[PDB]
DNA sequence: CTTGACAAAAGTGTTAAATTGTGCTATACTGGGAGCCGTCACGGATGC
DNA sequence: GCATCCGTGAGTCGAGGAAGCACAATTTAACACTTTTGTCAAG
């Protein structure tokens, strides 16, 4: 988000799922897209 | 057992469960004094075994216990701790908070993009208890209890009140809040100027991470409080100075729909 | 954008360390009544009144000019919490 | 040794954590039998209980920093040494 | 002191008891006329505290004055009725029961 | 029945 | 305004009654004019005859008749007190002893019926209610592949819902026919002994498809004899109970053999005779007669599964989701379910009260305690899923609900257990369920219309009308038929070309079985009425609905529910043809009953003097409130001494013009982005639109207070109100209750009451300030209603409720309750919602004056601003196309009627607009005007953009431009011209239910909750907003610790942090530090409860106390 | 006795005690079969049951009864009156001793909790208790005025004399949370009863012209 | 500051209603009643 | 290995708020009286 190196004390791994789930809706659903994703 | 405005009683089904409890209890006390027969008393101490189990956990062996009239199952200890509607997602992980408003959201092109529209009927609420105070501070009013006496009746509030509105959130900010909050982006702090109107104005470059339109969206308004909230908002919260998306680096507050069709 | 915010986020090894510096300083601003500040009298924030120019009530805008002038101490153990307090008071009472 | 997302999740060291995701009767049975001892390490054992979150201006590595002028700062170091 | 870490262990049927501050030994919660809480019932005034602050149920005692005191006609010690949200009771089983989360 | 009460009691007395 | 019509299709039959499905179900269950012994065994006649005679095995409770009287209240009346529209309803039942032969007959009063209004609606306790129909799987018998073992059937036998168990008949691989009941399986051989069936039957019927029959030939059990089977069976089916025959019987015959157990229903057994080829004479799966069973339908269903198994031609499995298969349970039906419900019950109190007591001395009335049979019917029309509070934001809101068709409710699918099968457009809805009407979100395909055409038959299967085609030329005989039927016929299309009434075209489209397909006119035999038939009546009145994409026609269907009425509504420019039906068939406006002379006109009542010479006078509605806060009153259209024929118009009733459904405006529009107040859905306006008052709607708000008895004292309503002054009382009357025609604003007294105080010693500060200013305490307190924050208007009405009035069946302890009625004209304003018909939808962003909007060359502005960018992307080019007709239709002044795939095209919309530029172009000619220099800029850039053929002259080119829609618009802050020309045209806007006046909420503290103590929810309890999950992690992920705590602490449930954050800031002072929320607190005494030790411990493993020591012994 | 607020097993339970007390009763000689005076016993127990535990808020056996009766009256009057009957029918029903306002109080007096935890919308996530406030502990703003007050009282408590402040301070209950009356406040100064009375009054008085001259204690009234 | 009348202002003590708790009915009666029913994922545990 | 069973899980804000009587035992109410308390004028 600043591209610099991460300050100490961020919590990354909120971040990090946050940014994985965020796009969860776009993936197609109709083995492939989110339900790829979630065997995964 | 609370007593409703109406004079009606409200209880909860913990005391029905534990009514059951303690008149099989006493129930058993009575028959072990009178001698009665085994068959009698093994049918006594398996209702209290199921009594017990009940209270815990409700439907989890058996038939669930539903209140006489009803079919709706007794909500039970572990009930009350366990699922969505549980203590631990509804009222722990999170909560109901005060200084909190919502509204319908509508465009403001001239804004900056650290600056939202904030309705000045909203805000007055938001802020009353420093609206109070600089009420106070000048001669609005003699004391705190007159100046909230004076914003509970509409006619009764005065050209100065705003006046002194606009000094309160001088260099604040809020929080404004749309769902689904699907990353930390779904929340952004901006300083609000006081607009005529019941709608929150939204900056065009903020709307993709809101994810938001202006087909009849809605958001929320928090105030930080202390001096930490304020500063945490205004330096890692402000929208300005979060410009790219912490998911790949990339611009996120950028142009859109209109804007890159004039450029 | 925060006035000097990219020159205030390069002050500190930690984004988060500045904050907690800026909202320190603010109540120190506040509870001494802004006596205490590092800001000349021709720095000091100004808001518009219908009155007229007078100080900025903001102890957080307050806090993040002095912090750019390079005129305010931060760090850790730089001096016990309690003599800190006991002086800070008697410099301003 | 491979598990997913909610195995890993449920099989944590912070009952309170654990207890707040899923399985929360399992969760807690087994945290009771063994006595288990919470040490508040995540973010969501602190958010149950009220407390600053060790993350951000909550983490120990900027929580404690100080901030000074330089009249005090001489002050405090002339008024000792 | 501050808190640092949370516990959780079985309670034994001692520490059940020394967590009350008396035995539920009646069904009764209200009385359906005065409205007031039924003695030995669910919501005792003798067990679980007062319904209002520093008064007692029989009305002697009536101000902090009398803190920490209980009240020799009904039994109610005159504190704060926010204690009302704090203090257990509890009943004894004429049979031991087992606890359904260590079964099922 | 093992997962009735009532059937179990009937069953009893009828014993 | 002359209206033109489009279309070529010929509909041979109008749109049926659009309210039948509910008026017609609910006539039939009822039967309440049809004579006693002419009535069919239908309705609740059949619910009466099937649970009579109850029989004391020698005492017999007889039915013979039932009527039902007149409504105690009218329907107004019933309103206004809060009651229920019903009849009651009284049972001729006799009383006969076996043993003397003694008959005692008498009227006995069972309870009161809930009485459907004209309009196809309930009035439950006062409030308006629809019946929603109700979608399941029809009874019958059922083959369904085995998933899995590929080449195994299973049939499925099912009743009625909650009449009798689903049954189960399975080939097992080891070759025994498994039959499961209440999820407990055996062999079919036990229960096909006990119904009297010999091997040698068995051999001579199923022995003719090969091994199969050799799997159901155990002769274990075939020696056996039919008694001893049904013990067998029994211990079966319930083992434990002991094996008794008059118990053994008892179970089989209540279980497949009793017709009060077990319904297979009217459909139920029409489809079975239907699929198995058999004649059944009841709806049971066996009789029990002579004391023996008797199989009815057992053998027949165990034939087509060994068949269909085997491979026979003629079988052939079942789609469950086929609209043949599918059936739909109207009011009357689902009303006659709970009828029996509670008479059942009523029949057995009836049973244990001719047992005990008094038995020679026994009458009707005594034995029958018709308390169940009221409570059963009360609870249906309460509590029920399917009852729903009416919908009347509009007329046609109204409409719509009641030909609305859920598969949820009590004997349907859930919300969550509902896979995409249900949710699917099968091809059998073809004309019966609307494929595009249904709501957006987790309820998408649960929640369907019914389709314009579309009839329920007697059985619930869904019908469409289709007109025989006979040699290539259509006939005018239309068939109604349902999809199993419509599945074995070619089905031409409605827009076939017709020469007179013979098929033109060579190749002609039709459907088979739902399948698209090209065939000759020899090869058709039934055609479509009409392509409305396709579509609901909602998705019916979006003009040019063929150049939508579906999915903003399900938008645009949808947001016509939520149009407010107007009080200038205007009926569209462009429109299909069914707005006037739904005027005429939602009962809102007044009618001529024949033909007559209007005698006596005025905004209160109309009298009509008819041509028989009766005169009749209609009240007229007029600022009536609606469930919704809308205002819905009557306007007289006509005057004294005019003539009316049989059906003309004598009042409009909410949002209608002239008879014409009149949702919103119409006004002239731009598409063009506009300085970023158009922005991603913003609309912007003119303020011309508000000086006429446009879009300006009236509504009402209801305020309800009661005084009641209590202990302390009785509540009173009084105008002498405590520590008042009289500015605060100014509006009140001697009464207590404020004045008709005064404004209220926020904060201001509506009903004055003041109730006795709690005995209560003060505290000491307050008492030596009464001491220092000798006040004396009074002993009442206010508690008198205000107006709500953001609420107000004009006080229109006040109802006052006092016990005892006629039908005022107040509260215990009530002592009287007053109703305020307040007023509001709302002005469209900013963050208003707007929509058209074609799915586009937004808020009112920026309001400007007239002299900012563009404007046309001869100094017309335009009215609306609409963003093009929301046009590509949605793929709804309707709302282009009609603007292009608005354009023609605004100077040309006439409107047009454009049927859905049969209307206007562009080739006849560019014949309008030529004629439109003659008159637009040609009156600025004859003023003596020429071409604007700035109209030659804009033609210079129009031919570099290929708009315009070169070489012409600027008026040819103008009108090049015109007749695509496009004119040279000017801005009206420079004079300048926009540099391309634009789309500017006529559109019809409506102003949706969804208003930023309504929804704007604040709040800075308020109530708090009894356990938690976390703050309310919800602005009519001025509660906060949720800080929910996904929101801390937000501030998780910003590192925004001190903002979390706070929202966590101070600002949710703190309950000393929020006190002290008060007061801090109160005095100019910093929040303090927070503490311990009560929600852990509450956790950790409820984790006691559970007899779990929770203890907080410090940084040396010391207990640390986080209840203050207030629960250390 | 099924549906009357007791399970089926309840009942039974019930009933055995009465089976038990008939055993103890049963007289043989008088050659009655056991079932006819045992039902009596069975029966009583099990209606005695109903009347003390089925309801959370135990209304009387006698007021149980008398609850009943009137349910039996209006139920015949409703059946008779093809309608509800009034108060004033079903009191002229009941007897002597019976009018409309009693039975309305005992209509009033039978009506039995509400669950807090009753859905409220199709989606079961709300509840009654969600839409009750507690009105108990004192509000944010409610605390403030009280320490706000504390604070002004406090002041205008200064201009009194040392001895005046004490005698108004012991008498209103503002040291020790109780009214101390004149006999013990002097007690503690050694007064007698009527001295205490006039200098109280004069510093009432001497507080009266503070607030006129100030008037900045009356918005607290 | 007392010093004696005074008058409510309150409390103590019986008494009688009014309310509440409890025992008792003697022909013979002897094992309940309501679901019924369209989802799909996973572990994990047992029947072996 | 393997089916079959049970148990747990399935987005977020908002808006919708039916004995009857007898009798004994206990409690509540209404007197009665004395005993503080609060004023008074003095003195
Ligand atoms: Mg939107
Ligand atoms: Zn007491």
């Amino acid at each position: 988000s600043m591209a610099r190196p991460v300050s100490i004390g961020e919590a990354v791994g909120i971040v990090a799922a946050q940014s994985i789930g965020e796009p969860g809706t776009q993936l197609t659903m109709r083995t492939q897209g989110l339900p790829r994703v979630i065997e995964l | 057992m609370v007593q409703v405005d109406g004079g009606r009683f409200a209880t909860s089904d913990l005391n029905d469960l534990y009514r059951r409890l303690i008149n099989r209890n006493n129930r058993l006390k009575k028959l072990l004094a009178q001698g009665a027969p085994e068959i009698i008393i093994r049918n006594e101490k398996r209702m209290l075994q199921e009594a017990v189990d009940a209270l815990l956990d409700n439907g989890r062996r058996g038939a669930p216990v539903t209140n006489p009239g009803s079919d709706r199952p007794l909500r039970s200890l572990t009930d009350i701790l366990s699922g969505k509607q549980g203590r631990f997602r509804q009222n722990l992980l999170g909560k109901r908070v005060d200084y909190s408003g919502r509204s319908v959201i509508v465009v403001g092109p001239q804004l900056k993009l650290h600056q939202c529209g904030l309705p000045k009927r909203m805000a007055l609420e938001l802020f009353k208890p420093f609206l109070l105070k600089k009420m106070e501070e000048k001669g609005i009013a003699p004391n705190v209890k007159a100046a909230r006496r004076m914003l509970e009746r509409q006619r009764d509030i005065k050209d100065e009140v705003w006046d002194a509105l606009e000094e309160v959130i001088h260099g604040k900010v809020v929080l404004l809040n749309r769902a689904p909050t699907l990353h930390r982006l779904g929340i952004q702090a901006f300083q609000p100027v006081l607009v005529e109107g019941q709608s929150i104005q939204l900056h065009p470059l903020v709307c993709e991470a809101f994810n938001a339109d202006f087909d009849g969206d809605q958001m929320a308004v928090h105030v930080p409080l202390s001096s930490f909230a304020q500063a945490e908002a205004r330096i890692q919260m402000l929208s300005a100075h979060n410009l790219l998306s912490p998911a790949s680096g990339e611009p996120l507050a950028k142009p859109s729909r209109d804007i890159i069709l004039g450029l | 954008a925060e006035p000097g915010i990219d020159k205030l986020f390069g002050m500190v090894d930690s984004k988060y360390r500045l904050t907690v510096v800026v909202a320190k300083r603010a109540q120190q601003l506040l509870r001494h009544g802004f006596k205490n500040t590092v800001l000349e009298p021709e720095e000091r924030p100004k808001m518009q009144t219908l009155e007229g120019l007078f100080d900025d009530p903001n102890a957080v805008t307050w806090a993040m000019k002095e912090l750019l002038t390079g005129r305010l101490v931060f760090g850790e153990n730089l001096v016990p919490e309690d003599r800190l307090q006991k002086e800070m008071e008697r410099l301003y009472p | 040794l491979l598990m997913g997302v909610t195995k890993s999740a449920l099989s944590t060291k912070s009952w309170l954590s654990a207890a707040s995701f899923q399985n929360t009767t399992h969760v807690l049975t087994e945290a009771a039998i063994a006595g288990k001892k919470d040490e508040l390490i995540g973010l969501k054992e602190n958010v149950i209980l009220g407390r600053l979150i060790p993350a951000g201006t909550g983490s120990d590595f900027v929580r404690f920093t100080q901030v000074v002028d330089q009249k005090t700062l001489k002050a405090i170091e002339e008024a000792r040494k | 002191k501050e808190v640092r870490k949370v516990r959780i262990a079985l309670a034994s049927p001692e520490k059940i008891r020394s967590w009350s501050y008396g035995e539920v030994e009646k069904p009764e919660t209200i009385n359906y006329r005065t409205l007031k809480p039924e003695r030995d019932g669910l919501f005792d005034e003798r067990i679980f505290g007062p319904i209002k602050d520093y008064e007692c149920a029989c009305g002697k005692y009536k101000r902090q004055r009398f803190e920490g005191k209980v009240c020799e006609r009904c039994g109610v010690e005159v504190t704060k009725s926010i204690v009302r949200r704090y203090r257990m009771g509890h009943i004894e089983l004429a049979t031991p029961a087992a606890h359904i989360w260590f079964v099922k | 029945s093992t997962s009735d009460p009532v059937r179990q009691y009937l069953h009893e007395i009828g014993q | 305004m002359e209206i033109k019509r489009f279309g070529r299709i010929r509909e041979v039959i109008p749109l049926p009654p659009l309210t039948e499905i509910q008026v017609e179900s609910y006539r039939r269950a009822l039967q309440a004019d049809v004579p006693p012994e002419k009535r069919e065994n239908v309705g609740i006649q059949a619910a009466f005859r099937e649970t009579f005679p109850i029989e004391e095995e020698g005492l017999v409770l007889d039915f013979l008749e039932y009527r039902l009287g007149e409504p105690p209240f009218p329907q107004d009346e019933c309103r206004e007190k809060d009651l229920t529209y019903q009849a009651p309803l009284y049972a001729r039942l006799q009383l006969i002893h076996k043993d003397t032969g003694l008959i005692k007959e008498d009227e006995v009063f069972l309870g009161h019926i809930p009485l459907m209004t004209e309009d196809g609606s309930f009035i439950i306790n006062g409030a308006d209610r629809v019946i929603v129909s109700q979608i399941h799987r029809s009874p019958g018998v059922y083959f369904t592949p085995d998933p899995a073992r590929p080449g195994r059937y299973i049939a499925s036998i099912i009743p009625l819902p909650k009449r009798g168990p689903w049954i189960d008949l399975e080939v097992e691989p080891n070759g025994v026919v498994s039959m499961k009941v209440n999820k407990r399986k055996f062999p079919l051989v036990l229960l096909l002994r006990v119904l009297g069936y010999d091997q040698e039957t068995l051999a001579r019927e199923l022995g003719a498809y090969g091994e199969l029959v050799q799997g159901l030939m155990d002769e274990s059990v075939f020696a056996m004899r039919p008694e001893e089977a049904l013990i067998r069976l029994f211990t079966l089916l319930r083992p434990g109970d002991p094996p008794k025959r008059d118990k053994a019987v008892a179970y089989v015959y209540g279980l497949i053999a009793d017709p009060r157990r077990y319904d297979l229903g009217e459909a139920g057994r029409y489809k079975a005779e239907e699929k198995l080829g058999i004649r059944l004479s009841g709806r049971t799966l066996a009789r029990f007669e002579d004391g023996e069973f008797k199989d009815e339908v057992f053998l027949p269903t165990l034939r087509y599964l060994f068949a269909l198994t085997a491979g026979v031609p003629g079988h052939e499995v079942d789609d469950i989701d086929h609209l043949g298969n599918r059936r739909i349970r109207t009011v009357g039906e689902l009303m006659t379910d709970q009828f029996r419900v509670g008479l059942a019950r009523l029949a057995r109190g009836v049973r244990e009260r001719m047992l005990m007591g008094s038995e020679d001395s026994l009458t009707p009335a005594k034995l029958v305690n018709s308390r169940p049979l009221e409570a059963a019917i009360r609870e249906f029309f309460s509590r029920s899923q399917l009852s729903q509070f009416k919908d009347e934001t509009n007329p046609l809101s109204s409409l719509r609900h009641k030909r609305r068709i859920s598969a949820l409710g009590p004997g349907g699918l859930t919300r969550e257990r509902a896979g995409f099968d249900v949710r699917d457009v099968h091809r059998t809805h073809y004309g019966r369920i609307c494929p595009v009407e249904t709501p957006e979100g987790a309820n998408i395909g649960l929640i369907t219309s019914l389709a314009a055409y579309a009839r329920v038959d007697e059985l619930g299967f869904i019908r469409t009308p289709y007109r025989r085609v006979v040699g290539g030329v259509v006939t005018d005989e239309v068939v109604y038929m349902t999809a199993t039927e419509e599945d074995r016929y070619t089905i031409a299309q409605a827009n076939t070309p017709l020469e007179g009434n013979r098929i033109a075209a060579e190749r002609v489209v039709a459907r088979r079985k739902g399948e698209p397909v090209i065939v000759s006119p020899e090869e058709v035999e039934f055609m479509d009425v009409s392509p409305k038939q396709v579509f609901s009546v909602n998705t019916n009145l979006i003009p040019f609905l063929e150049h939508d994409d579906a999915n903003r026609a399900l938008m645009g269907s949808n947001m016509q529910t939520q149009a407010v009425p107007l009080i200038r509504a205007q009926a569209p420019v462009v429109m299909t043809g069914l707005e006037e039906r739904v005027v005429r068939d939602s009962l809102a406006a007044l009618y001529a009953e024949e033909d007559g002379e209007v005698a006596k006109v005025d905004g209160n009542r109309i009298v009509v003097r008819y041509e028989d010479g009766r005169l009749v006078e209609y009240p007229l509605r007029r600022f009536y409130r609606s469930n919704q806060g809308t205002a819905l009153d009557q306007r007289p259209r006509v005057v004294v001494g005019q003539r009316v024929r049989k059906g003309d118009l004598l009042a409009d009733g909410p949002a209608s013009e002239n008879g014409f459904l009149a949702l919103g405006q119409n006004v002239l529009v731009a598409i063009m982005p506009f300085d970023g107040y158009n922005f991603e859905d913003a609309i912007v306006i003119s303020e011309e639109l508000l000086k006429r008052d446009f879009y300006t709607s009236i509504h009402i708000e209801r305020y309800e207070i009661e005084a009641r008895d209590t202990k302390l004292g009785p509540e009173r309503i009084t105008r002498d109100i405590p520590h008042l002054s009289e500015a605060a009382l100014r509006d009140l009357d001697e009464e207590g209750v404020v004045r008709i025609g005064a404004e209220v604003k926020p904060g201001d007294i509506l009903v004055g009451r003041t109730s006795f105080k709690g005995e209560s010693e003060p505290t000491p500060e307050e008492r030596l300030l009464r001491s220092i200013f000798g006040e004396k305490a009074r002993d009442v307190k206010d508690t008198s209603l205000r107006v709500p924050p953001g609420e107000g208007g004009i006080v229109v009405r006040t109802v006052r409720l006092r016990r005892g009035d006629p039908g005022v069946e107040l509260k215990p302890g009530v002592r009287e309750v007053v109703r305020v009625y307040v007023a509001q004209k709302r002005k469209l304003q900013v963050g208003d919602k707007l929509a058209n018909r074609h799915g586009n939808k937004g808020v009112v962003a920026k309001i400007l004056p007239v002299e900012d909007m563009p404007h046309l060359p001869d100094g017309t502005p335009v009215d609306v601003i609409l963003n093009p960018l929301g046009v590509p992307s949605r793929m709804n080019l309707g709302q282009i196309l009609e603007t292009h007709l608005g354009l023609a239709g605004y100077f040309l002044g006439q409107r047009y009627i454009s049927p859905i795939f049969d209307g206007a095209k562009e080739p006849e919309i560019k014949e309008l607009l030529a004629q439109a530029f003659e008159v637009y172009f040609g009156k600025r000619k004859g003023e003596g005007f020429g071409v604007d220099k700035r109209e030659v800029e804009v033609l210079r850039r129009a031919e570099k953009l290929g708009l315009v053929t070169p070489g012409k002259t600027p008026e040819e080119q103008l009108k090049e431009l015109f007749l695509q829609g496009k004119v040279v618009l000017y801005d009206g802050r420079t004079g300048e011209p926009i540099e391309g020309p634009i789309v500017v045209g006529q559109m019809f806007i409506m102003k949706l239910y969804h208003m930023v006046e309504d929804k704007m909420h604040a709040r800075s503290t308020g109530p708090y909750s009894l356990i938690t103590q976390q703050p309310l929810g919800g602005k009519a309890q001025f509660g906060g907003q949720r800080f929910g999950e996904m929101e801390v992690w937000a501030l998780e992920a910003y590192g925004a610790a001190h903002t979390l705590q706070e929202m966590l602490t101070l600002k949710s449930d703190d309950i000393e942090g929020r006190n002290a954050a008060y007061e801090a800031i109160i005095k100019g002072e910093d929040v303090p530090e927070p503490s311990v929320p009560e929600s852990f607190r509450v956790l950790v005494k409820e984790l006691q409860a559970l007899a779990l030790d929770v203890q907080t411990l410090d940084e040396k493993d010391n207990p640390v106390d986080i209840f203050e020591g207030l629960a250390s012994k | 006795y099924t549906g009357r607020g007791l399970s089926f097993l309840d009942l039974i339970q019930e009933g055995n005690q009465g089976l038990i007390r008939a055993v103890e009763k049963f007289e043989y000689k008088r050659r009655f079969k056991f079932s006819t005076y045992a039902t009596w016993w069975i029966r009583q127990a099990i209606n005695r049951a109903i009347a003390d535990q089925a309801r959370t808020i135990r209304i009387p056996v006698h007021m149980v009864e008398t609850i009943n009766k009137l349910s039996r009256t209006a139920r015949q009057l409703q059946q008779e009156l093809g309608r509800e009957p009034t108060y004033e029918e079903i009191a002229e029903a009941m007897g002597p001793g019976w009018d409309a306002k009693r039975v309305e109080e005992t209509l009033k007096i039978a009506q039995e909790p509400v669950s807090l935890e009753t859905p409220i919308g199709d989606e079961k996530d709300s509840f009654y208790g969600d839409f009750i406030p507690d009105e108990h502990l004192p509000s944010p703003v409610d605390a403030a005025t009280q320490s706000l007050l504390s604070e002004e009282l406090e002041k205008a408590l200064s201009k009194l004399s040392e001895r005046e402040a004490m005698v108004l301070k012991l008498r209103k209950g503002l040291i020790d949370g109780r009214e101390h009356t004149l006999e013990e406040v002097g007690a503690f100064f050694g007064v007698t009863r009527e001295r205490i009375r006039q200098i109280e009054n004069k510093a009432l008085r001497k507080l009266k012209y503070h607030e006129s001259r100030t008037r900045k204690l009356r918005d607290f009234l």
